């Protein structure tokens, strides 16, 4: 049973740099690839990255250049590190594992509220 | 004779794109040069009504073949057709093996 | 860039009353060569994390009840609750995945009576 | 093996592929010629009532377009701008070489709503529809054509003697129509005069007709009023037949006048 | 208004024979004439057709490299040669116009080729 | 290829009758079926052009009907000139005839 | 002259059917396209279906499968089949015909309310 | 799909001067080949149905009076009345028959004052 | 510079252009052709893992197509549609000549996301994707193709024995993968029996087999379950393995028929 | 060289022109994409198979060049272009009776 | 000559695309192949001052034909005007009927 | 009736079609070649101002693309991003198939705002616009060209000398311009040597000068730069 879990966030000064990470339990993380979603407080979702199976990363232009994901297949865990945060990067992050090969969410994590 | 085909049009009146060697002005130039409606030209083969219509009963009967060469051909735009039927004429006149006084051979001794 | 509007921002329905929840898409999402609409409906109740009800526009997830039914073809998508109990009250979000973004709706936020 | 017709001594022979026959010279490329001819020339109905209905349209066969490199001034072409009854597309966009017809007498311009079945609309009568030095078997939208088939020639010693010189003006007038249920059995069209007058149009109506029409509703037809746009119905009260001739048949000479006041004119409704 | 056929007769299996189909009333140029073969209790099957100019001869898959078919113009007259017959063959044979659906519309009257 | 099957092979019915003879495509063919009526010992003559249509000069009583597949021809009275056997051929590919029908 | 005339309207449950008519007069009915035109109370036309002379139907989304538009030439009326209507579709519905060949709709029906 | 925006949800404006509703489309309506605007405006007086007033953009229909102009060319298009009177009050609207969808403009309400 | 070939008496012998023996008789163009030979004959392993590796992307090579007139019958294509994990294109649209390659028996159609890291996709081994009579040297979204060399041959004309005579409907079943790492070596593919039931797949599994796996899932695979969409395991227990000989082989030798019972699955949870 | 031979050539080629006779070289009434092709196969010889397939793999090294060299996005000229040699080799210019560089056989 | 023009370059410095013989390499496949930008090979031909500047003039004068026949044809990008200079050479030199001891047609007789 | 040049012996004379001489011998379709000769060789200034007045803007024309297999190495050649005064596109976006002229030793990028009557840009002297083996007679947006004409030449009797060797490296340097009013008298360039700083152009400037006005100067701001005759010489002597 696919079950994601979310640990990082807090309160981190405009500008400032801060590491998300989405440990996951219960499927095979190689073979999934794996995006963070992350829903403003008074917004709807918002897909700000993804990370392809063999590493790749891909970010939507919010986070274009202040956004760097990562995925360590050996200990099963995946960071999102964010460096430069605006007053607007203060959502709830929801890391989620899209279907094999196909790109809607199947399994989402309980999210993490960072604030900025 | 094109009675089969309903009414044979006795003259016709041919719009053609003009000839390389009669232009000598400085209007070959593109930005110099007529727009694209001008480049066509005029004439008229009225005198002669049994090429024109035998004409128009070949085009009614190679309109088949046409269509079938379209169909097995994927050429989106065919532009080859002619260049095609030349490189038949010789392949089929001087394909090889051309016997001096043959029919095969069109060559002819003085 | 597709970006998908929910037509009813709150849908105020009594308990038992079909519920209809509208998703427009700038862009169609469509695709031709397999004919099936590159769409997912993702419901959040409040303090969860979203759950995935419907894929490919109509494609009812294993789990979900067959109460949540997903129709509609080309820009604009519909999820229909046919019998809405009162533990279906969330916010409701559309996706494509048709295209590079993978933007969301705003959420519709559905509530009993 | 598509029959190419061989000219000698002003006499069309056609090819025979086998014989190889001796006389035949091709000097060069040149001599080769491709002609399209038109469908007008060959005593098929031309008014766009009659003509709509060899056109057709099917989907799951792609087009095909030929290069023509002479042509027939055609006496009717016609230019396309179906759109479907909810305003869909129907006939695809030229593409980038597609033009329209180069000489045409008339140009009959018909806009309107029809079923729309398939993707690109084909001729029944397995003839092309010529633009501008292409032959295509598919309508192209906005385009001016006319439908026709196209023969490849050889031409005679290459002495000027054809398609170099005459052996022996352009106006083209544009005549407006109308139509719903374009490319069914049910289609009605409407000959637009101008814009508040439309008269409904019968295959009976020649060109030269509906410009004589459209002299007399300007002159006396009192076509501008606070009602609406005008559909009339018109029949020539004359004895004879309107246009039974061809535009080449007996020069169109000797051919009664229908003056203004043999029209008559009713409004449908 | 009328189409005449010739040439039939004895031929042994091989060989060659020449059916002549003549056009009376017609302009057999203007016109695709057809050749039709009716086995003898056995139904009709199209051998082959001419294009009106002569410039598409069309064949059978029977007959596909037995049979060559020309057209003289110039006597409205239609000639089939039948070469490498074989045993099947023996069945009368009819020459006719072409037609709406590429339908034989004037039939002239049968000849007989026998090997 | 489309195979052609006229579906009665032989029929008997006397003068002044309603018969229908029905000639079956295998694959469907765009009203491209003509028909032919074979006197006895003569030349075939044309009767239908394309499914419906009637020829020229054929009398009224034969009637063309046409499908995309399926195929029928109805002799309204029987005339005893008319009982000479019938063919149907179809002009998609190749011109194939179906096996004649024998009245 | 031209009187388009609507019938049918009234309170529907939702997710039930209803048909509207349209009869017609002072113009030839099987000439001219119909469309169907849809508009809310305070939302504004909207744009339902529409009927061909030939008998085709074209839909916008949001009634591509529930909505069936269908036109009986000889009787002049013009036929509106709604199924599975929602909450959305409460609106006064317009008949209206386009210009001959054109998609401007010059005569518009009296219009019907339907309530779901 | 062309979206229709008609820039003045309310024009209020005395009797008897210039009255102008300005319409504007998502992607031009002007057709190329007839360089014809495919855009239309209705009028709708409270409680009648809708009726054509300017077509082809700027054609006029058959009863509406001269007072009604209308202009405009490519994407942005407007409707000026030239003299407003009490008569006039009414819902305008936009339509574009250029596309697939036929969308019709928010509605612009004028009044007198 | 490209090798021609020279049909003589049913034996191939490469043209001597240097030569230029007179032997060689090309009558007309008829006899010229081109052939779109499919690599699967050649006896390369033709299972989506395997096949995939050959495929590789690059950017900065302009796509080129050929035209081979005739093509061999392939048992094996593939239905590209691959996207990028965010969902951007990845794999160039068709344009409009291209269509998918006909007579396939068993047309792979891989889906899934996989980084993309050129413009276009290139057959590392050379060789060209074939396309309805287009073979092209890229990989084009969505339209059925199947990898294959281009072979230019002078038929003999004797009596058009070849590609127009026989020596002496078709249907092709669509198996769909889904894949993820779609171009690199950590490439993961799951066939899709069903739209709750995917089968981890492994390269040793052959098309006959995964149908086979299919009707079996069918029977036992418990599909039709609210847990969630579930990836199976599947092992053949047979001592040989599965799918050894070519499948113009192993029609000739005694097929090897594998039980419901033999299969093995495993939740994967 | 090749590891394994297919020896049977299953061919799909496009439609014979003079094969067609009826009312479906129409476009508008006739076959769509997929109908157009014509089957055969030529299983009869394993030797002449095995040799094109050989011929296939050795050309296509050929081919890719020259594809690179061109700058045709859809190219279909390479058998009008190797017809056009082939009649340039045999008739280039000044051939020789007697010679075998030109074969012109007297009586 | 090249008179003419104010100045005509001695050197000509030309890139054409690479020889199909000169690459023997496995770079033939386009996945391990040179870019766009690489395929080019490169030559002078400095030492012939009068080929070169009589090909400029040649250039000079042709663009006259070249433009008219762009005109005539639809084609929107031209490839075939090689083979067409080329089917013209054959048809030329073998259009039919030919002499042995004619000059219309070529080929010593010994 | 292209006219067809037969090198034979290291001598072009123009193959006369009429005569049928038979010392030409086209053994195989290699002989055949078209070369794209720069328009630069000719002696023509090269440099922007006096080069943009050669283009021309017509609409009405359709454009037209013909294959070059060999070119020549271009000491000059241009790439153009001009843009009318709203931003709305004034030369048509490059097609598939055409890229930039390759072996140029100066690309001269021109960006700017210009009016622009015509749909396409074209080559008052008749010239083609060289483009990477394609030459057309309208200009591209973004694509560097080479103006120049191209001949089609019979190559001698298959001895691969011509063409195939050099009988008897590439680095491009891109200067970039800014003009306003291009394609009328009214033009104005300004050289931009730097973010910041830009010098106005002068007929006279050639390429090298303008390398070295980089290292001479040392709110943007417009030098006017005064260095006889400059570069009397062609680029080749
Ligand atoms: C090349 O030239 C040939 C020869 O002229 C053209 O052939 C024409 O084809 C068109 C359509 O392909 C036909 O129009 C049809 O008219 C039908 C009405 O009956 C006509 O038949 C007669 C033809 O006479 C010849 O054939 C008959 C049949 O065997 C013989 O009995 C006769 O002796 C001749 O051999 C005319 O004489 C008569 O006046 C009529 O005109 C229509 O039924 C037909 O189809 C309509 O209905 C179909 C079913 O609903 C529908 O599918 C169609 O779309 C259409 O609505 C069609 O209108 C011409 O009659 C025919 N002419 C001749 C002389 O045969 C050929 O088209 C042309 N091709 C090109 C590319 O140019
Ligand atoms: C037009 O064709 C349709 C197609 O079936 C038919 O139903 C209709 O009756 C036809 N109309 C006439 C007037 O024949
Ligand atoms: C005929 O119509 C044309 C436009 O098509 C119009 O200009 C002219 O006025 C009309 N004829 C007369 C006599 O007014
Ligand atoms: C028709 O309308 C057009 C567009 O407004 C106009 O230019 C023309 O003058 C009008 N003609 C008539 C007769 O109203
Ligand atoms: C795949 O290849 C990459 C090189 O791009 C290498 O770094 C990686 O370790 C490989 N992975 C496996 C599982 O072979
Ligand atoms: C294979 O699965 C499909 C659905 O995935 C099903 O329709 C089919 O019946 C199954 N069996 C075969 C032999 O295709
Ligand atoms: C399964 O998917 C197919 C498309 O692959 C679809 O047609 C079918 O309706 C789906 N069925 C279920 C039960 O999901
Ligand atoms: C530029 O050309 C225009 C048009 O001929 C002319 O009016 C103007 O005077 C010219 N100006 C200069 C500076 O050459
Ligand atoms: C100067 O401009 C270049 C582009 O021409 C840009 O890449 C660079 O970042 C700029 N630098 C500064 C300091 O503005």
């Amino acid at each position: 049973e696919v079950q994601l879990v979310e640990s990082g966030g807090g309160l981190v000064q405009p500008g400032g740099s801060l590491r998300l990470s989405c440990a996951a339990s219960g499927f095979t993380f190689s073979s999934y690839d794996m995006h963070w979603v992350r829903q403003a407080t008074g917004k709807g979702l918002e897909w700000v990255s993804a990370i392809g199976t063999a590493g790749d990363t891909y970010y939507p232009g919010s986070v274009k250049g202040r956004f760097t994901i990562s995925r360590e297949n050996a200990k099963n865990s995946l960071y999102l590190q964010m460096n430069s945060l605006r007053a607007g990067d203060t959502a709830v992050y929801y890391c989620a594992r899209t279907w094999f090969g196909e790109l809607y969410f199947d399994y989402w994590g309980q999210g993490t509220l960072v604030t900025v | 004779i094109v009675n089969a085909q309903p009414k044979c049009n006795p003259n016709l009146h041919y719009w053609t794109t003009q000839d390389e060697g009669a232009a000598i002005g400085l209007a070959w130039i593109p930005y110099f040069g007529p727009a694209a409606e001008g480049i066509y030209t005029e004439g008229l083969m009225h005198n002669q009504d049994g090429l024109i219509c035998g004409l128009r009963q070949l085009a009614n009967e190679t309109t088949q073949a046409l269509q079938l060469f379209l169909r097995a051909t994927t050429e989106l735009r065919t532009f080859s057709i002619l260049n095609r039927k030349a490189i038949d004429f010789l392949l089929q006149r001087w394909g090889g093996t051309c016997h001096i006084l043959g029919p095969d051979c069109c060559i002819e001794p003085h | 860039d597709i970006v998908m509007t929910q037509s009813p921002d709150s849908l105020a329905v009594s308990l038992g009353e079909r519920a209809t929840i509208n998703c427009k898409s700038s862009q169609s999402v469509l695709y031709s060569s397999n004919n099936k609409n590159y769409l997912a409906w993702y419901q959040q109740k409040p303090g969860q994390p979203p759950k995935l009800l419907i894929y490919w526009a109509s494609t009812r997830e294993s789990g979900v009840p067959d109460r949540f039914s997903g129709s509609g073809s080309g820009t604009e998508f519909t999820l229909t609750i046919t019998s809405l109990q009162a533990e279906d009250v969330a916010v409701y979000y559309c996706q494509q995945y048709y295209s590079s973004p993978l933007t969301f709706g705003g959420g519709t936020k559905v509530e009993i009576k | 093996s598509i029959p190419l017709g061989v000219i000698h001594n002003s006499t069309l022979q056609v090819s025979d592929v086998d014989k190889l026959v001796c006389r035949d010279k091709l000097s060069s490329t040149n001599q080769l010629r491709s002609v399209g001819l038109n469908l007008e020339g060959n005593g098929v109905a031309t008014d766009v009532p009659s003509a709509t209905k060899r056109w057709g349209f099917r989907s799951g066969v792609p087009p095909k377009v030929v290069n023509y490199e002479a042509g027939e001034w055609a006496e009717n072409c016609y230019n396309l701008e179906i759109k479907k009854p909810d305003g869909s597309e129907c006939l695809p966009a030229a593409p980038d070489g597609i033009r329209g017809f180069p000489r045409c007498r008339y140009v009959h311009k018909v806009s309107g709503t029809g079923p729309c079945a398939g993707d690109f609309a084909f001729h029944k009568e397995g003839a092309f529809f010529l633009y501008d030095r292409l032959a295509s078997t598919v309508i192209y939208r906005g385009t001016t054509f006319a439908e026709g088939v196209v023969a490849f020639l050889i031409l005679p010693q290459a002495k000027k003697d054809f398609f170099s010189s005459h052996p022996l003006g352009y106006y083209s007038t544009t005549i407006r129509y109308q139509a719903t249920g374009f490319g069914t059995n049910e289609t009605e069209y409407l000959f637009e005069v101008d814009n508040l007058t439309y008269v409904q149009l019968e295959s009976r109506f020649t060109p030269q007709f509906l410009l004589q029409l459209n002299e007399t509703i300007y002159t006396s037809g009192k076509r501008s009023n606070t009602t609406g746009k005008l559909i009339w119905k018109v029949n020539p009260e004359i004895d004879t037949t309107i246009g039974e001739w061809a535009f080449w048949e007996t020069k169109k000479n000797l051919t009664r006048k229908i003056r203004s006041e043999e029209l008559s004119f009713t409004v449908v409704n | 208004v009328q189409l005449v056929e010739s040439g039939g007769g004895l031929v042994q299996p091989g060989g060659s024979l020449r059916l002549s189909c003549a056009a009376s009333g017609f302009t057999s140029s203007s016109y695709a004439m057809n050749w039709v073969r009716q086995a003898p209790g056995k139904g009709l099957e199209w051998v082959s057709t001419i294009s009106g100019m002569g410039g598409s001869t069309y064949y059978a898959d029977s007959v596909k490299g037995r049979f060559t078919i020309s057209r003289d113009n110039s006597k409205n007259t239609l000639y089939l040669q039948m070469n490498s017959l074989r045993a099947e063959d023996t069945a009368v044979y009819y020459c006719a116009k072409r037609g709406y659906p590429h339908s034989f519309d004037i039939w002239g009257q049968g000849t007989m080729v026998t090997v | 290829d489309i195979q052609m099957t006229q579906s009665p092979s032989s029929l008997s019915a006397s003068v002044g009758d309603r018969v229908t003879i029905t000639c079956r495509a295998s694959q469907s063919i765009s009203s491209f079926l003509n028909w032919y009526q074979q006197k006895p010992g003569k030349a075939p003559k044309l009767l239908i052009y394309a499914a419906s249509s009637l020829q020229s000069g054929v009398p009224s009583r034969f009637s063309g009907s046409g499908s995309g597949t399926d195929f029928t021809l109805t002799i309204s009275s029987l005339q005893p000139e008319d009982f000479a056997t019938y063919y149907c051929q179809q002009s998609y590919s190749t011109l194939t005839f179906g096996q004649g029908t024998r009245l």
